[PDB]
RNA sequence: ACGGAAGGGCACCACCAGGAGUGGAGCCUGCGGCUUAAUUUGACUCAACACGGGGAAACUCACCAGGUCCAGACACAAUUUUGUGGGUGGUGGUGCAUGGCCGUUCUUAGUUGGUGGAGUGAUUUGUCUGCUUAAUUGCGAUAACGAACGAGACCUUAACCUACUAAAUAGUGGUGCUAGCAUUUGCUGGUUAUCCACUUCUUAGAGGGACUAUCGGUUUCAAGCCGAUGGAAGUUUGAGGCAAUAACAGGUCUGUGAUGCCCUUAGACGUUCUGGGCCGCACGCGCGCUACACUGACGGAGCCAGCGAGUCUAACCUUGGCCGAGAGGUCUUGGUAAUCUUGUGAAACUCCGUCGUGCUGGGGAUAGAGCAUUGUAAUUAUUGCUCUUCAACGAGGAAUUCCUAGUAAGCGCAAGUCAUCAGCUUGCGUUGAUUACGUCCCUGCCCUUUGUACACACC
């Protein structure tokens, strides 16, 4: 239930390697800028990315990641 | 009285049937407000209704208080 | 009369509805795809675009004589507001139903179990539709029930 | 040349009979219908389709 | 032609006009009180607000509103609560700071959908489908 | 007076795109061959009162099934026209089904 | 596939935990039987028996009353007139001379190629040793690589914008004076193109919220648990929808002239017609309730929910007035209605004076006299009303159904079925509360291993 996906990785992994810089720890500068950065067509999905900018700063502030 | 007769409706049984809400009475309330509108406490109003008459608005203001007054 | 308040401008339904089965189950050689209609203001023009354009010419009247005045006898409409004349127009055939069409002709010409195969995905790719996939029930042996089936290209399902 | 062919029919259920198929259901006389439950699958575009609930 | 508004004001699901007026702590408006109700069942419910909070506390605050909407149930169970928030919260200008500090620390562990205002709103719902808790009505073939 | 604006509200409202883009069409034509104030309009929310005849009696089995849905798309027109056009609107493209509400009221 | 073998994991259609019950006076439902001319038919497991609108008063009523009745085109003995092969007479008929639609496998996740190889083939890797759940969901390594589907693929949800140069029915200051007190201006008609503007509730289109984050341990953080819980949302965003993979001698041939099928038109394979049974009960099964109380009552505020039709050639027609013990009976008012029956108003709740628990007040599937409605039609009571002794159970055994926020459960209304005939389904309300957070012990369901002499696959 609480359990994350591949869905949200194969675009969070291109997307730090497109704009390492990028990717401020607050919540809005990471969703108001991903969804230009990438196209989204559901609202759902802008929430659950949104959910999911919350996990990545998260796992930023935990530090480096195994891969 | 389209109202009051409801509101002073009831629950009634068809037998093996569940208890069902009825209306009351229509003949006894249209009888009683023509009573009072004879003795003069309550009257047709327009606009469709009734409104209350002098005596029974006297009755309501002063001499209400002073009842109460007394019986408290 | 005739004339109701929001009753009639949502039970108009069934009148188009009657109108597509009508449609369905008796326009199927001249290859009903869909009415494009285009009202123009000051000029109310009611067009039909076929497939078979020199199937609904014809022999100019046999099909025309029931076409021109069952669309005005029934409702009493003024003349020259429902009218019969097709042309040639494009993209005629880009649709599924362009290939339903086409596959029913490749179906009822009565071609082997392989040509109409091979010709049905050349049309379907010259077309430039990269999949298809279709099932048909029945029977071509005389058994108790079959279903084939082929699906090139993989779809979302459903 | 039959004189006893005919027959009350006006109202109630021996009046009116199905015209989808001569069928046997759709005692429904919404907008003078009456017409059968198979018989609203065979009519098409009368739902209002869409599919989000 | 000339500017003139109306000076429309939100309430908790109505309207209301925003032109209050000051008093010496009359809860009325000059020609019926409100709070003379007698229940026999919401009596405690109703205290709650107050009695708990601090008995009169209406020597610098009055209701004055009109409104034509919402709902009787709604009313009752979402106009104590208001003048609740208005003498805890809207009161820090007037209240004493560590009394007003006491209380919010003491509801913070008191909100339990008793100190919550009604903050419902009517809603429109479109024809299709009925169904809340149980099934919808569907038939076979 | 003589030339009078009252402004009766038109209440453009259609069912279908084909008497949809005839009446818009037309409304906008007309203003762009006899000059009217360039001020275009904007669809709206619908005014649906849900209305309709149900034929689903009793609920056994499972749902394969559409949704009996339908867009009357009333819209509206955000100008300053005058009543006369607005009267000619009417009066012209006669087709019947389109209602306009007495409204005397511009903006 | 199976295992009465093993391990791992889930389910209040399984329960150490209980609450609301059926099986008790009882029926609405079909069975088999007596059946009268018929009491018409389909199907027999968690997967029919309140299902097939199947809650049937004269053709869906199929059965008789039977004098029913000659009413087809085409060689004929001189109204084809008895007889012909058959125009249809299939409206006599099977899921088995046909599809189609729904249900079962879908209270639980699994599915497929292309390469790479192994099996000198069947097949296998890809599809997993462990480690967490609503999931093939994440870590991690490996003959693996990179791709779609079930969830992920989408949107309606539930307590949403000082928001939309959007509409006179839902309304507010100034108010047009006060008709309730008329000096203690909120209001009564918003003085019928009516004190103006508009949405701030009737009509909802956008973008926007909540994410385990700011804390520490419980996996080495790579999963995941807590409490400060942060509210248009700490249960993924509660409740709802995709019949994904491929099968069922499954309900529909009696469903639309749908299948190489047996036979006819004068005694029509009966089209129709005078009507009525289609609810008859010696029997049991199944969901639905009227009570087995001082909980039966007067008086009152208890009323805070969208729900649905309308002559257009026949029944929707009054909110109010008036008569009546009451079914009910007549009028401005309702045929183009957000507008009029509709300004939908859903119901018993606390109370005290008094009778008052009992087979008596606890009531009426029981029997009788009169008052009238919808329907030609109220017969084998369609239905409500005034009265009359209550038989009925002292909370019903063996066995069996549902149950964790708008918490099951007691209660009454709206809509469909309706000319009239609810105990049948959904939504609301009054109180809105448990006895549970673990289980595989019964019941079943998925993954791994193992044996099989089964593979129309443990019937």
């Amino acid at each position: 239930g609480r359990v994350r996906t591949k869905t949200v990785k194969r675009a969070s992994k291109a997307l730090i390697e497109r704009y390492y810089p990028k990717l401020t720890l607050d919540f809005q500068t990471n969703k108001r800028l991903c969804d230009e950065i990438a196209t989204i067509q559901s609202k759902r999905l802008r929430n659950k990315i949104a959910g999911y900018t919350t996990h990545l700063m998260k796992r930023i502030q935990k530090g480096p990641v195994r891969g | 009285v389209g109202k009051l007769n409801k509101l002073y409706g009831g629950a009634k049984s068809r037998g093996v049937r569940p208890y069902k809400h009825i209306d009351a009475s229509g003949s006894i309330n249209r009888k009683v407000l023509q009573a009072l509108e004879k003795i003069g406490i309550v009257e047709i109003s327009p606009k469709g209704g009734r409104r209350i008459s002098e005596n029974g608005q006297r009755d309501l203001d002063r001499i209400a208080a002073q009842t109460l007054e007394e019986d408290e | 009369a005739l004339i109701s308040k929001k009753r009639k401008l949502v039970a108009d339904g069934v009148f188009y509805a009657e109108l597509n089965e009508f449609f369905t189950r008796e326009l199927a050689e001249e290859g009903y795809s869909g009415v494009e209609v285009r009202v123009t203001p000051t000029k109310t023009e009611v067009i039909i675009r076929a497939t078979r354009t020199q199937d609904v010419l014809g022999e100019n009247g046999r099909r025309i004589n029931e076409l021109t005045l069952l669309v005005q006898k029934r409702f009493k409409y003024a003349p020259g507001t429902i009218v019969l004349y097709a042309e040639r127009v494009q993209d005629r055939g880009l649709s599924a139903v362009a290939q339903a069409e086409s596959m029913k002709f490749k179906l009822l010409n009565g071609l082997a179990i392989r040509r109409a195969a091979y010709g049905v995905v050349r049309y379907v790719m010259e077309s430039g539709a990269k999949g298809c996939e279709v099932v048909v029930s029945g029977k071509l042996r005389a058994a108790r029930a079959k279903a084939m089936k082929f699906a090139d290209g993989f779809l979302i399902h459903s | 040349e039959n004189v006893w062919f005919s027959h009350p029919r006006r109202y109630g259920k021996g009046s009116r009979q199905c015209r989808v198929c001569s069928s046997h259901t759709g005692l429904i006389r919404k907008y003078g219908l009456n017409i059968c439950r198979q018989c609203f699958r065979e009519k098409a575009n009368d739902i209002g389709f869409n599919k989000f609930r | 032609a000339v500017p003139s508004v109306q000076t429309f004001g939100k309430k908790k699901s109505a309207t209301a006009v925003a032109h209050v007026k000051a008093g010496k702590g009359l809860i009325k408006v000059n020609g019926s009180p409100i709070t003379l109700v007698e229940p026999e069942i919401l009596r405690f419910k109703v205290y709650e607000p107050l009695l708990l909070v601090g008995l009169d506390k209406f020597s610098n605050i009055d209701i004055r509103v009109r409104v034509t909407g919402g709902g009787h149930v709604s009313q009752v169970y979402a106009i104590r609560q208001a003048i609740a928030k208005g003498l805890v919260a809207y009161h820090q200008k007037y209240v004493d700071e560590q009394s007003k500090n006491e209380l919010k620390k003491a509801f913070t562990s008191y909100d339990r959908t008793l100190l919550i205002a009604d903050s419902r709103r009517p809603e429109p719902k479109k024809f299709g489908g009925k169904g809340a808790r149980s099934r919808f009505q569907k038939s076979y073939r | 007076q003589q030339q009078q604006i009252i402004k009766i509200r038109i209440t453009l409202t259609s069912t279908k795109v084909k008497q949809l883009e005839n009446v818009s069409s037309n409304i906008v034509k007309n203003a762009e061959q006899h000059n009217l104030v360039k001020k275009g309009p904007v669809r709206l929310p619908t005014k649906v009162l849900k209305i309709s005849t149900r034929k689903t009696p009793n609920g056994e089995g499972s749902k394969t099934w559409e949704t009996y849905e339908m867009r009357i798309h009333k819209r509206y027109i955000d100008l300053e026209a005058p009543v006369q056009i607005v009267k000619r609107i009417t009066q012209i493209t006669i087709e019947p089904g389109v209602d306009v509400e007495v409204v005397v009221a511009s903006n």
